[PDB]
């Protein structure tokens, strides 16, 4: 809605990469990848990263 | 407040990405609206295209500079290389007007630059480089 | 290939996430898993930290430097302070060991340091500053 903070917004994909991280390792069969994770949710491997970091704190 | 970064990396495609995550991670600190973080960091990947695959002509020696400044609600952006310079600065940001037509090239860009920060500003000098600026003032309610 | 990155921000501790984001993000290129990054993170945090609180004692004017060269599937990191140094190293270096055992966080850094990463070097010299390497290769499947 624009004004999504980007904190709520960044912390939410960040759910999202937890859920994909096994659901890949399933898929896959093995620990999957920061590329694979930023494939499987139709964003970049940077952001995924700067997604994760929300979700930590 | 005063904070500042300094970043500089090779001029390769695939540090546009890692450079817009950088900025939107710094200017995060403002606490911007995804809309906000958004433009900063498009902004931040046009001016990287364009000084990898124009200043440096796509030259991986390149290293690319930027440098943000976050002080009282304003982002201060600066992205500068070491490479081939603007002979007309007003022409190349004219919309549409591009140097390699015949490669896709989104003729938008500078305009891209213009309409998301509230200020940019280009300084370049034929086979010295070029350094654009670009401000964006963060909204508090 | 071979990738190059260097930063530079104010010793203040608001930048921590930020050198994690940003060291993580160039290092991502390797196509590591979401865990070699988290342990990169938390590498960082340690070095980073260090510098911060020891060499420069929390003084908001320190300037952390940061230095990453991906390479042949090597990440290369460096993080170093041109603050207090540290007198012995081997001792100050060793676990549980402190010189601000105002606890917040641990004893451990250099064990943590020297556990996720595959080889870590340090090196100060009392005022001159820091220079932590670290380095951790990352594999495929
Ligand atoms: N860093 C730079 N170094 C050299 N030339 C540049 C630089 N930035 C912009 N230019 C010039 O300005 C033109 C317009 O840039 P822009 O509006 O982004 O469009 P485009 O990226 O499609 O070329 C480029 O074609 C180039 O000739
Ligand atoms: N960047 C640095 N500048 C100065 N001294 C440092 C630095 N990094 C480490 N040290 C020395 O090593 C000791 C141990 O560090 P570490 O294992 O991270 O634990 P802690 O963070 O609890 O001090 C510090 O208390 C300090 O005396
Ligand atoms: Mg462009
Ligand atoms: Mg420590």
């Amino acid at each position: 809605d624009g004004t999504v903070k980007v904190s709520r917004s960044l912390k939410e994909m960040g759910n999202k990469i937890r859920k994909a991280k096994d659901e890949l390792s399933k898929t896959r069969g093995r620990a999957p990848t920061v590329t694979e994770i930023a494939d499987h949710l139709g964003i970049s491997p940077e952001d995924v990263v700067l997604a994760q970091e929300a979700v930590r704190l | 407040m005063r904070n500042e970064m300094h970043l500089q990396f090779s001029a390769r495609s695939e540090n546009e990405s890692f450079a817009r995550v950088t900025v939107a991670a710094f200017v995060a600190q403002l606490d911007p609206t995804m809309d906000e973080l958004t433009e900063i960091k498009t902004v931040v990947s046009e001016a990287v295209t364009n000084a990898i695959i124009h200043g440096y002509n796509n030259d991986p020696n390149g290293i690319v500079s930027i440098s943000v400044i976050i002080e009282d609600g304003v982002v201060h952006l600066t992205v500068r290389d070491e490479g081939v310079g603007i002979p007309d600065i007003e022409e190349a940001r004219q919309p549409l007007f591009t140097t390699k037509p015949e490669l896709e090239r989104s003729g938008m860009g500078f305009t891209i630059m213009e309409n998301f920060m509230d200020e940019v500003i280009v300084e370049s000098e034929v086979n010295k480089g070029t350094t654009v600026y670009l401000k964006k003032h963060i909204v508090k309610s």
